[PDB]
């Protein structure tokens, strides 16, 4: 939350940003603003590139291109919010290698 | 018994680094093929050898050592007329429960092309009389997760004459 | 881009993250196969 | 690009508070809206019967 | 106060806290003095190694109350976390596994 | 060979967090450390010492790749 | 800063990967000079130059 | 005896390919059809309606009621779209010009 | 986790039996406690395995006499599966290559089958 | 309860800005973590009531 | 007002109005009877390319008893041109 009433913590905001991606570090920005703000696990299927529920797609009525993901929360909330706006965000997945 | 060439991506914890990668990656590839059927390969029995091993990445997440390695494993997969030598473990009116050595209790021979006498009365009764072989007619596999086994196969008995056993 | 890495939480492709780095482990590339009698 | 049906998002989007300090509750206006359309869509089959 | 702006580019975190200054010029220029409050409440995770194993034994035996301590214990093996505030600490630091 | 044969201050970085985190997951130690509770300090010896098993992988931006080690690398 | 009443934060990291990015490429040693024009900025104060 | 499938793989997203949905895409990939304009009972247990809005099939909003989707509470549902069916077609504004 | 071929070279059980022995006395001379907890299907495999190829004539082989074996089953133009098979079984009497063999007729030639089992009892 | 050894004398207590519920006995927790609503959503959440929700 | 419906419409909503029942005669018959011929003659037909089979598990004595022949149709390469030659 946002308020130090409401038991909030403090914002990174977007100069927090342009200052940590001007030193460099990486993996800092990653666990401030992935790791330790919004992180989730979602599954997404490889065959549609939908998002699915407990390792299924339901478009595909599949459960074997289904793989777990990493993601911030806002960053599903955002996928949700345009696949409500007809702007599908099709997400080919693909092995970290 | 067939080699099967895959390519996976094993990953190895920080505290495995003071035993070899080779043995490590063996071990890890056999306690992840062992007991186990590949879809449309057959059940693997454990690693063959290693053929190629390129280099071993660290990831910023996790932090292990992630290597792609490309093996050669063992399979048991018959080619449609292989011949094997089994146990009964088992018997139903249908058909018999043959089983292979300690090996997989999944053959299942359909009881329609011996002699005219053949019925299973629930008894344990095999055939009436005028080690037991096994031929394979055709392989098999169906998938398990399809909600939010897998390898039985076709068994033959022709008239084979069995001199040493009816 | 750096925005896309930031907003997908991937690490970005500047900073750290430009190169990779491996681990000097023991080991033996192309080890040797075992002979194959019947072929 | 011409819209026939609309997708409704999940209640993730839309939160639902219950306040239960009087008769009543705290629904997002995108509910509202989803609402007034499914209003008129009855309402235009009602005048087409 | 969108969701790239305020969701994305820049978003609220936990484990920090906000306080104000003071000078103190007997403290090095790379260190900053942090309240005693505020450091038991800003938690880092520790992972038990062969290192620092007696460090973490400590650390459990002292409590959530005591300023050098831990408040929460999660095991290698489930991930149930364990609240140092109630039972036996002295239990949880003899049964500190690797991990 | 071509690069810079100093070693970057991102790569010490990426190089010394990425020893933490493996000593601090119970690997093996080659400084024999003296009562080094932190995986930091421990990393950071390692480095001075040159016994880090790391190997960087430099890639450049058409596709080609290099790998230096952390020992044939110069810090400061 | 003034210390005039002004509120600052911090922050604590939760990996030992961005503690040591923290420590190495934010250090204050290693940042004593703006990348402006180099010249540093950690340097005497007023009641030390005085 | 038993299949080998995966656990887990390390999958990292390459790239996101925007686009479109048909009509018959979206029924596909709702499962819920939502006719009633109305949401709630008429009870007094202050529980919602059934093949309407803020039906819990689509999702989870309170941290008591879970999904009847899936069954996980308000932290572990992911959320599910649900599709209305228009008398009428109308133009999509964010489209309108193109 | 992609397979490249599942018929990529066909092996006699011979090899199999090799592996095995090789494999049970690496674990025996390197076994650990952990190692064994995490997955123990993998003993229970490889000792069943390793007992029905013992059941099996399968021993007193070598891979001279493999050789040997291939060396003389060349000349006879037969197939790979026919020369596996008999190889996997080591048939001592004569009526298992006449009917339970597969391809029986027109390759007895009923003068084949004593050089035949000349070869395998050799 | 307790998961473990099944002691059913779980508390609420409050934290540091945190809620939970732990038992007393072993001091495991069963649940952490709470969502609230935040106020900036609520002056722009509406209200709906029975009636008119029902018809 | 409209009012409310608890249950969603059915999947196939009924229609008083029937499909009008097809032409009848020897003609229709024939075309009919006809067109089954032609899909039962124009799968064997060279023409129909099926998919070339692969993964072949072992080789056999009875291969040349079990090798399917069939002729095969010589296209004119003079009106076709040269990128089709095999
Ligand atoms: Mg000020
Ligand atoms: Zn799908
Ligand atoms: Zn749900
Ligand atoms: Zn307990």
């Amino acid at each position: 939350t946002e308020g130090r009433s409401r038991d909030g913590g403090l914002r990174l905001g977007e100069m927090e940003r342009d200052c940590l991606i001007g030193y460099g570090a990486s993996m800092l920005l990653l666990e401030r603003l992935m790791i330790s703000s919004d992180a989730f696990e979602v599954d997404v299927c490889g065959q549609c590139g939908l998002l699915g529920y407990s390792g299924w797609c339901h478009y595909c009525k599949s459960s074997c291109h289904v793989s777990s993901l990493r993601i911030p929360y806002a960053c599903k909330l955002l996928f949700q919010e345009l696949q409500s706006m007809n702007i599908i965000p099709r997400l080919k997945l693909s092995k970290y290698n | 018994f067939v080699l099967v060439e895959m390519v996976d991506t094993v990953r190895i914890p920080p505290w495995q680094f003071e035993r070899k990668l080779n043995d490590s990656i063996a071990e890890e590839l056999n306690k992840k093929l062992a007991n186990k059927v590949v879809y449309n390969v057959g059940l693997c029995i454990c690693l063959f050898d290693i053929t190629k091993l390129e280099d071993a990445y660290v990831f910023p997440g996790d932090g292990a050592s992630h290597t792609k390695v490309h093996f050669r494993c063992v399979v048991f997969h018959p080619f449609l007329d292989e011949i094997l030598i089994g146990k009964i473990k088992g018997c139903s009116p249908e058909g018999v429960h043959v089983s292979l050595g300690f090996f997989d209790d999944i053959l299942i021979p359909p009881e329609s092309l011996q002699q005219p006498a053949k019925f299973d009365e629930a008894e344990q009764v095999w055939v009436w009389e005028y080690g037991e072989e096994i031929r394979f007619r055709v392989v098999d596999e169906s998938f398990v997760d399809t909600s939010p086994y897998t390898l039985v196969g076709s068994i033959s008995e022709p008239g084979l004459g069995l001199l040493s056993w009816w | 881009g750096v925005s896309e890495c930031i907003i997908m939480g991937i690490p970005m492709n500047i900073g750290t993250g430009l190169f990779k780095l491996l681990h000097k482990a023991d080991r033996d590339p192309n080890p040797p196969k075992r002979p194959l009698i019947f072929d | 690009l011409i819209l026939t049906r609309l997708l409704v998002p999940p209640l993730c989007i839309r939160p639902s508070v219950v306040s239960d300090l009087k008769s009543g509750t705290n629904e997002d206006d995108l509910t509202m809206k989803l609402t007034e359309i499914i209003f008129l869509n009855d309402v235009i089959k009602k005048h087409r019967i | 106060q969108g969701r790239f702006r305020g969701n994305l580019s820049g978003k609220r975190v936990d484990f920090s806290g906000r306080t104000v200054i003071s000078p103190d010029p007997n403290l090095r220029i790379d260190e900053v003095a942090v309240p005693v409050h505020v450091a038991k409440i800003l938690t880092f995770p520790e992972k038990v190694n062969k290192a620092n194993i007696n460090f973490l034994r400590k650390l459990v035996q002292n409590g959530p109350e005591v300023h050098p301590g831990a408040n929460f214990i999660q095991q290698r093996h489930t991930q149930m976390k364990r609240f140092l505030k109630y039972g036996n600490r002295e239990k949880m630091a003899q049964e500190l596994k690797y991990g | 060979r071509i690069t810079t044969p100093y070693m970057t201050k991102y790569e010490r970085a990426r190089v010394l967090g990425t020893r933490a985190l493996q000593i601090a997951m119970c690997a093996p130690v080659m400084v024999e450390l003296e009562g080094e509770t932190d995986p930091l300090l421990i990393a950071m010896k390692e480095l001075k010492a040159r016994k880090i098993p790391i190997i960087i992988r430099r890639y450049l931006p058409d596709g080609s790749y290099e790998d230096w080690g952390v020992d044939e690398l110069i810090i400061t | 800063a003034d210390f005039d009443g002004d509120e600052m934060n911090l922050h604590l990291p939760q990996t030992e990967e961005a503690k040591a990015e923290a420590l190495v490429l934010m250090g204050t040693k290693a940042n004593l000079v703006t990348p402006r024009n180099g010249e540093p900025l950690i340097a005497a104060i007023q009641d030390f130059l005085t | 005896k038993e299949q080998f499938r995966e656990t887990d793989v390390a999958k990292k997203i390459s790239h996101i390919c925007f686009g479109m949905k048909s009509p018959e895409e979206m029924r596909q990939q709702a499962h819920i059809q939502v006719v009633s304009k109305n949401l709630y009972s008429q009870d007094n247990q202050h529980a919602p309606l059934l093949y309407g809005v803020l039906d819990h099939r689509m999702g989870t909003s309170e941290k008591d009621r879970p999904c009847e989707t899936c069954g996980k509470n308000l932290a572990d549902c992911l959320g599910h779209y649900g599709y209305i069916d228009l008398e009428l077609p109308c133009f999509h504004v964010g489209y309108f010009r193109a | 986790m992609e397979v490249k071929d599942a018929n990529s070279a066909l092996l006699s059980n011979y090899e199999v039996f090799q592996l095995l022995t090789d494999l049970k006395e690496q674990r025996k001379e390197s076994g650990k406690n952990k190692h064994s907890s995490g997955q123990q299907n993998l003993n229970t495999i490889t000792y069943e395995t390793l007992k029905y190829i013992s059941k099996t004539p399968c021993r007193h082989q070598s891979p001279e006499i493999v050789r040997e074996f291939l060396t003389a089953l060349k000349s006879h133009k037969l197939t790979k599966a026919e020369k596996l098979q008999l190889l996997n079984h080591r048939p001592v009497t004569a009526v298992e290559i006449q009917l339970m063999v597969e391809e029986s007729e027109e390759r007895l030639t009923e003068e084949q089958i004593e050089a035949l089992l000349h070869t395998v009892t050799s | 309860r307790c998961p473990d050894c099944g002691s059913t004398e779980l508390v609420e207590d409050s934290h540091y800005s945190q809620s939970q519920l732990v038992c007393s006995d072993c001091g495991c927790v069963v649940t952490e973590g709470v969502l609230t609503t935040t106020f900036s959503d609520e002056g722009n959440l509406r209200e709906v009531t029975y009636s008119r929700s029902t018809g | 007002l409209p009012d409310v419906v608890l249950k969603p419409p059915p999947l196939f909503p009924d229609t008083d109005y029937k499909p009008v029942p097809l032409k009848t005669g020897e003609g229709e018959e024939y075309m009919l009877a006809l067109k089954q011929e032609l899909r039962e003659t124009m799968k064997r037909m060279p023409y129909f390319i099926e998919t070339p089979e692969e993964r072949q598990d072992i080789e056999r004595y009875s291969k040349r008893y079990m090798k399917v022949y069939k002729e095969e149709w010589i296209p004119d390469w003079r009106r076709l041109p040269r990128e089709m030659m095999p």
